[PDB]
Parts: C-alpha cells; sequence; structure tokens
C-alpha cells in the first residue's frame, strides 16, 4: 500500500456508518 | 505487510472471493451476500428466527438502491460492525472477515490511550500509528491535518469511530483504484436452464452475459450451439423481449457485427438515421472500420460505402464515404510542425477567413491527417482564427455536414466526452432514446467505459449509472447497470 498512497491522488463515510445504528446490543446478541 | 495492511487486504480478499461467484466482480448479489454473511459472519444474520433475513440486510445496505452491495456499501457496513464490536468490548471490560475486523481493533488499542472511560489517540499517538501501520500515507504537519480530517466531534482526539470511518475510506479508495475462472460449458448449461425455466429467468442470463467480454460471448454461444443444437440467440430471442432483448441480442454479436448491423438499420428503408451513421462513422477507428467494412459485405453482399452512396448525397456523403474508408493516417508519434501550421491555416482559409467554405478542403484535412495530429492542428487553428473549430464548424456549414463535423471534432479531441454528451442526450428528457442508449453502452463497455463515466461524472455531477438507474427499470436496467461496471 505504500507506494500506492501516491497513485490515488476519498470522503469519509461516517454518515452512512452513523445511519445503521449498530450498538453493542447488536453485538451481544450476535455473540449469544 | 503491516497489521492493518493486512487487514484492509484481508477485507478486501473478502468481498472479492464472495463478489465473483455471480454477476459482477464489482457488486454482491442478494445470494452472494447471504454466502458471505454465512461463512464470514456466522450467527449475526440471524436465518431460522426469518428467512427474509437477507431481503432485510440488503436493502439495509443497499444505498444506491440497485439490488446489489458494491464495495462503498460494504465497508461501511463492516465498519459499523468493528465499531460496535469495540464500543463492545469496552463497556464490558473465528473467520476471516472477524479476524480482520479483530486486526483494526487490536491495532488503535495498541496505539491509543486512556481517555474517560474510552480509548481514543491524540495527535502524537496517530502519528505513530500512521507512521508504522500506514507508512507512506502521510506538509511538515500533515498529521495535524489528518487529525482535523478525522475529528468529527472536535475534541483533539480520534476515538474508534472516526478512525474505523478513515480506515473504510481508505480500503474503499483501494479497491476503487483497482478497479480503475470462465468456463463456456458451464456458462452456457446454466443459460439454457435459465431459458428453460418457467416463465424465463432473465436476472441469470443477465448476470452471466453483461459479465463476460464479447470473445467469451462468442464462446459461450459456441458452447450453446454444441450442446442445444440451436442457435443461442434465436433461443434468446424467443425467450426475451423489449430492449433487454435488443441489449442481449447486440452483445451476442462481435463488435464488427454489432456496428454493421446497426450502420444497415441506419440505411434500411425510407430515409437516413443520419444521427446512428454520423455516431458510428465518425467514432470508429481504423482497425474496427476495416473490420466493419468486411464484416458488413459478409452480412448484406453489398459494400457499406455503397450503400452510404446510395443514402447519402452531397459534402455528407462525401465525408462519410472518406471516414467510412477507414485509412486515416496512423499515430506517426513524430510531430510534424510545418504540417501542423499550414493545416490549422488551411482550415482557417478555407472557412472562418472567406466567404462560404471550401468544404474539399476541411473534408480531406480533417479525415486524411492522424488523431493527434490533428489535435494539435485544432489548438494552432486557435491561433489563426478567433472561434475554435466547434463554432467555426457551426458557422460556416449547416445540416447534417455541420453535425457530421461536429462529432467527428468531438472525437478527434474527446471521445469518452463525446459518448458522455450522447449518453445524457439520450436520457435527460422525457423518455429514452433508448437505441442510442443501447448502442452506446453496448460497443463502448468493452472500450473507454471508464473514461466515459470519468467524463460523465466530470460534466453532469452525478453518475451514469444514477442516470441509468433513473431512466430504465427491470432487467433491462440491471443489463445497462453492468455495462456501466459501477457507480461513478
Ligand atoms: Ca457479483
Ligand atoms: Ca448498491
Ligand atoms: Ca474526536
Ligand atoms: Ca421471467
Ligand atoms: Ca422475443
Ligand atoms: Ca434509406
Ligand atoms: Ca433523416
Ligand atoms: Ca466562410
Ligand atoms: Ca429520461
Amino acid at each position: 500500500f505504500s507506494d500506492l498512497w501516491k497513485l490515488l491522488p476519498s470522503p469519509l463515510p461516517s454518515q452512512a456508518m452513523d445511519d445503521l445504528m449498530l450498538s453493542p446490543d447488536d453485538i451481544e446478541q450476535w455473540f449469544t | 505487510m503491516t497489521e492493518l495492511e493486512t487487514a484492509m487486504g484481508m477485507i478486501i480478499d473478502v468481498f472479492s472471493r464472495y463478489s465473483g461467484s455471480e454477476g459482477s466482480t464489482q457488486t454482491l448479489t442478494k445470494g452472494e451476500l447471504k454466502v458471505l454473511m454465512e461463512k464470514e459472519l456466522p450467527g449475526f444474520l440471524q436465518s431460522g428466527k426469518d428467512k427474509d433475513a437477507v431481503d432485510k440486510l440488503l436493502k439495509d445496505l443497499d444505498a444506491n438502491g440497485d439490488a446489489q452491495v458494491d464495495f462503498s456499501e460494504f465497508i461501511v457496513f463492516v465498519a459499523a460492525i468493528t465499531s460496535a464490536c469495540h464500543k463492545y468490548f469496552e463497556k464490558a471490560g473465528m473467520t476471516e472477515l472477524e479476524t480482520a475486523m479483530g486486526m483494526i481493533i487490536d491495532v488503535f488499542s495498541r496505539y491509543s490511550g486512556s481517555e474517560g472511560s474510552t480509548q481514543t489517540l491524540t495527535k502524537g499517538e496517530l502519528k505513530v500509528l500512521m507512521e508504522k501501520e500506514l507508512p507512506g500515507f502521510l506538509d511538515k504537519d500533515a498529521v495535524d491535518k489528518l487529525l482535523k480530517d478525522l475529528d468529527a466531534n472536535g475534541d483533539a482526539q480520534v476515538d474508534f469511530s472516526e478512525f474505523i470511518v478513515f480506515v473504510a475510506a481508505i480500503t474503499s479508495a483501494c479497491h476503487k483504484y483497482f478497479e480503475k475462472n470462465f468456463d463456456a460449458e458451464r456458462d452456457a448449461l446454466n443459460i439454457e436452464t435459465a431459458i428453460k425455466t418457467k416463465g424465463v429467468d432473465e436476472v441469470t442470463i443477465v448476470n452471466i452475459l453483461t459479465n463476460r467480454s464479447n470473445e467469451q460471448r462468442q464462446d459461450i454461444a459456441f458452447a450453446y450451439q454444441r450442446r442445444t443444437k440451436k442457435e443461442l440467440a434465436s433461443a434468446l430471442k424467443s425467450a426475451l423481449s423489449g430492449h433487454l432483448e435488443t441489449v442481449i441480442l447486440g452483445l451476442l454479436k462481435t463488435p464488427a457485427q454489432y456496428d454493421a448491423s446497426e450502420l444497415k438499420a441506419s440505411m434500411k428503408g425510407l430515409g437516413t438515421d443520419e444521427d446512428s451513421l454520423i455516431e458510428i462513422i465518425c467514432s470508429r477507428t481504423n482497425q474496427e472500420l476495416q473490420e466493419i467494412n468486411r464484416v458488413y459485405k459478409e452480412m448484406y453482399k453489398t459494400d457499406l460505402e455503397k450503400d452510404i452512396i446510395s443514402d447519402t448525397s452531397g459534402d455528407f456523403r462525401k465525408l462519410m464515404v472518406a471516414l467510412a474508408k477507414g485509412r486515416r493516417a496512423e499515430d506517426g508519434s513524430v510531430i510534424d510542425y510545418e504540417l501542423i501550421d499550414q493545416d490549422a491555416r488551411d482550415l482557417y482559409d478555407a472557412g472562418v477567413k472567406r466567404k462560404g467554405t471550401d468544404v474539399p478542403k476541411w473534408i480531406s484535412i480533417m479525415t486524411e491527417r492522424s488523431v493527434p495530429h490533428l489535435q494539435k492542428v485544432f489548438d494552432r487553428y486557435k491561433s489563426y482564427s478567433p472561434y475554435d473549430m466547434l463554432e467555426s464548424i457551426r458557422k460556416e456549414v449547416k445540416g447534417d455536414l455541420e453535425n457530421a463535423f461536429l462529432n467527428l471534432v468531438q472525437c478527434i479531441q474527446n471521445k469518452p466526452l463525446y459518448f458522455a454528451d450522447r449518453l445524457y442526450d439520450s436520457m435527460k428528457g422525457k423518455g429514452t432514446r433508448d437505441k442510442v442508449l443501447i448502442r452506446i453502452m453496448v460497443s463502448r463497455s468493452e472500450v473507454d467505459m471508464l473514461k466515459i463515466r470519468s467524463e460523465f461524472k466530470r460534466k453532469y455531477g452525478k453518475s451514469l449509472y444514477y442516470y441509468i438507474q433513473q431512466d430504465t427499470k427491470g432487467d433491462y436496467q440491471k443489463a445497462l447497470l453492468y455495462l456501466c461496471g459501477g457507480d461513478d
């Protein structure tokens, strides 16, 4: 990835991640 | 590779493994998503609670609404799960994908420091993390700009949510930069199955045929004929209808066969479809045009040139005939400055400088000279003329001749942008100019679709994918979307 970082030139998907609303309750249910 | 690099590569490899099993290598189908969930995140999807679980999950992750999960959607999903797991491990005090997520968590926590009850990175911690886990990514204080970019809540630290958003973004950038086993017998068997299924399984037909090269579609057609003893194109013509049929039948022809049939269609019957004739004749290269000439006479028992002559007249005919010969000078890659200047001055003298137009001069210059030469000629022409070549054409000539010259200069200057403009025109208004949209998507999917998409997004502000989504529906839409190849 070292040399790829110069090749690329990429926004932050913070709102899309927040919208999923995944919380520790979900992980607790998943881990049974 | 660093631990973080390894985790990012593992997430990319997981996506790649499951996205390649059907349809596009760029997205997950619903079935692919269910398989991925069962093998990489077992128990997360609580199937057995409800067998519709994957449909709900797909709807939750499908941000652009194409019923598939591309890598952006997948990676935001993975980041949300990882952040939730970090918070769950905090509050409470293995597959490949789970391993990668755990690795990202461990890497964050090995450089993080206590703050309140959370773990965060100050600027120095972020600096060392970047230099040891993402070498080469990082101005004298580029780490401060990275901090400000990631510090969403503005508390001068990077908590795990901000970090994982950053990791998702750079993994997505890597995958998209990477964007920018085949077996014909198996494809033919699955297509025969989809054809003979009651009601026809168009989804499988699209998934396969719009995600193979033209050569691979030829292989599939040969294997289909050998398996079934009937022609694949006839079976599909019977099995399909409407615009989807148009698309699939076009894809089944070789590039030269498709172009030849479209030209014949542009001249067969009363009048002429000059727009289509111009598009094909001005946009195609020497090799493409020579193959078209051969295949056209094979298919229709007459020369393409004779059909053009019979269907057109005047200077428009002269230009079309000359271009269709497909014997433009090849890129010599040795710059003839004297000839650049002389051609520019001749183009000026023939048009804007005088009353009327020396059209044969324009035709000679613009059909005979190589494309790089003519790019330089147009730039030099500007030095003589107050109007560039396109505006000069608009001022000098009219009708089909003007349309032909405009299209030709556009293809000489920036052919991907030419096709982007044509696609936008085919979709912008009411309904769709489906003939143009289909022809361009079929003929350019394997040629310069990435550059067409780049120019389209640059000029119109949303992706070609998006406009196709808005103008078309159903299996037809999905076929065009696969031919586009990806969003943005
Ligand atoms: Ca796929
Ligand atoms: Ca999607
Ligand atoms: Ca922060
Ligand atoms: Ca059907
Ligand atoms: Ca039909
Ligand atoms: Ca005609
Ligand atoms: Ca006409
Ligand atoms: Ca003039
Ligand atoms: Ca429209």
